[PDB]
């Protein structure tokens, strides 16, 4: 529970949070035509802090404009959030990989 | 809340009536 | 240490099942919606990639542990 | 993305109004017939935003 | 685990495919009459439900006949004419069916794009090392 | 940085979508002389704002147009006033027709900008 | 300091390119709002100031009047955006080449 | 051997799809010649027999014509599209399988 | 100066009156 | 279970194996040098 464990856990849990948010975004974009559906998303900063201090509570996004069927998903905004979250996940993955490679390079010779 | 933000309460249902009583 | 054997057998069974489903669809009889076959193909490919990555990682570890100098 | 629904609803109601007008025109010679007036009606969807 | 996105998107694709198939069948049989055993054809619609097992994908519960009024055509010169010489015609709205078709196509394309993106991200995770 | 580009482009896309929806609604209700409460339908327009330097766009509010309401003469309808005039909506047609095209073109430009910036960020990631 | 400054020149150039890209994207997204003035930053002078160092953006002259008061011209903005993207990628390539050479020296 | 057996079914499906495409092209090109009978093959039976020249059989006519021709344009077009899409799918499956077999060697 | 160049001062508003007062 | 989690676990195992192998090799080399020297 010392050193390497936490030093890489701070990024591993961030990647886990990004993956869970990506899954939620995929769910609410796949369910984008069911009447009476509510858009679901989470506050990444607060969730990451709560996870680090040690089940995630998902909030409802305010509708951009009403529709009769009751659905409140906004397609373009959901796509933008999906792309942003994917890019953030890739950034986290690559920084974690670079850090791990730097750590491994020390154990040479 | 401002549009596109996060919120903790679901939006009320949409009715769109033909003619109010 | 037969758990790796069990895992490789399971992934091989998964990809074989995907191949069987693809063959059944190409046979021209209605049981497949052209979506389940593609999803199963993707899942089988991902599982096989995971297996080969595990193999590479394990053989590298074996090489390192054999490279010791007592 | 849902403006397509408003446009198609408007088109369908236009077709209904056209059907009403065609019905009025078809029986233009029956004795003691009363025409069928028609006028489009607006219904606003609303709530919590814009 | 990021793997359940495949299941969610597969369910979404199945639901959209079924909706498109129903809409296409309605468009094809819009002018059809006197279905098998004499009962006139009735427009059919699907119902989308959430396959909760919290949040999850969309499945199709069943198919239900629309309860819109059924059209009538006055043609006594037809064996199917009723006591008043009316042949029953299904209640199909061509504009509604076409809009359903377009929306289903767009949603299907969006979901397959989601699948490709998740596949790329998972391959990147595999090649992390 | 480049993360603000996603926010800016998302705001622009939302504003253009609202403008397109308003134009479509006006075109649909262009010939609907009534309301659920009896008030005649009146054309509506959005108002743009800059959300604080520079930044993206936001839709402050939707307001009714102050152009005079076209009115016609027919005593048959109960909605007619003391002089037999009813109030048709004062919504232009060619204005909405060009608004739709302008909104669609701006939407396409913004999404192209977003895609280009995403590609640039991906290429930067592998420095 | 040595490595720090040698990399810092290109790092600051890249950061300035990114900020200019942000400004261009902002004034392209805001291209259909009355009362808006197109803004830009003098890249060469700003980079020279930063190299010996919160950016001082300045307005862009209009080319043809519009009643609503908009001065952003889409074609010019698109050309500037493409030029800035190409410059950003060029700076990225140069920085990557320098870093890769520095890494390869140690091998 | 094993490598050929792993791909025999997909390769034969591709070949049969190509042959059926050629048949459809021929009987859509002969759409105006009187006395010419529509031709096609039973894909499922042909594939099963080949996996265990080419047999072809006449198509059931749709509507009579005085000249004698018995080809229906819409039916031929639908069959052409279906066969083209299935050929594309078979090619994609074969390519993915070969890519995986190549990837397993690293 | 030349259109498309950069100047520090902003642009005066554009007015198109129907009739000269 | 999560793919990122299993990849991180593999990385942790590899790093720990490297650390242990390097420490053991250094220690045994030192012991061998001590034995060789009089």
């Amino acid at each position: 529970l010392d050193r390497l464990d936490a030093a890489l856990r701070f990024q591993q849990e961030a990647l886990n949070l990004r993956a869970q948010r990506q899954e939620i975004l995929a769910a609410n974009i796949a369910n984008a035509d069911t009447p009476g559906y509510q858009a679901r998303d989470i506050d990444f900063a607060s969730e990451l802090k709560k996870v680090m201090v040690r089940a995630v509570d998902l909030l409802y996004r305010v509708p951009d404009q009403p529709s009769l069927d009751g659905n409140t998903v906004d397609m373009d905004r959901e796509r933008t959030q999906f792309a942003d979250n994917s890019l953030k996940y890739q950034m986290g993955l690559t920084v974690l990989g670079s850090q791990l490679k730097g750590m491994m390079n020390v154990l040479q010779g | 809340g401002v549009p596109g933000a996060l919120s903790n309460q679901p939006a009320p249902p949409n009715e769109a009536p033909i003619a109010t009583p | 240490a037969g758990q790796l054997h069990a895992a490789l057998d399971r992934i091989s069974d998964r990809q074989a099942a995907a191949r069987v489903q693809a063959e059944k669809f190409t046979l021209g009889e209605p049981g497949i919606a052209l979506n389940d076959v593609m999803a199963d193909m993707q899942k089988a490919s991902v599982s096989m990639q995971m297996g080969i990555q595990v193999r590479n990682k394990l053989v590298a570890a074996y090489q390192e542990v054999m490279s010791m100098q007592v | 993305d849902h403006a397509i629904y408003t446009a198609m609803g408007a088109a369908s109601q236009t077709l209904n109004q056209q059907a009403v007008t065609a019905s009025n025109l078809a029986n233009a010679s029956t004795p003691g017939f009363r025409a069928q007036l028609n006028a489009l009606r607006a219904v606003p969807v609303d709530g919590l935003s814009l | 685990a990021l793997l359940n996105i495949f299941d969610i998107a597969g369910s979404a694709l199945a639901a959209q495919s079924k909706r498109l198939n129903v809409a296409a069948s309605n468009l094809a049989n819009a002018d059809s009459v006197t279905g098998p055993d004499g009962q006139p054809y009735r427009a059919k619609q699907v119902v989308f439900q959430v396959d909760a097992a919290a949040t999850g994908g969309v499945k199709v519960a069943s198919v239900i006949e629309s309860q819109a009024p059924e059209k009538l055509v006055y043609e006594p010169g037809n064996p199917l004419a009723d006591a008043n010489g009316y042949v029953k015609m299904p209640n199909v709205d061509v504009v509604g069916e076409m809009v359903n078709t377009m929306s289903a196509s767009r949603s299907y394309q969006a979901n397959i794009e989601v699948l490709n993106t998740v596949k790329s991200m998972m391959l990147k995770t595999l090649t992390l090392g």
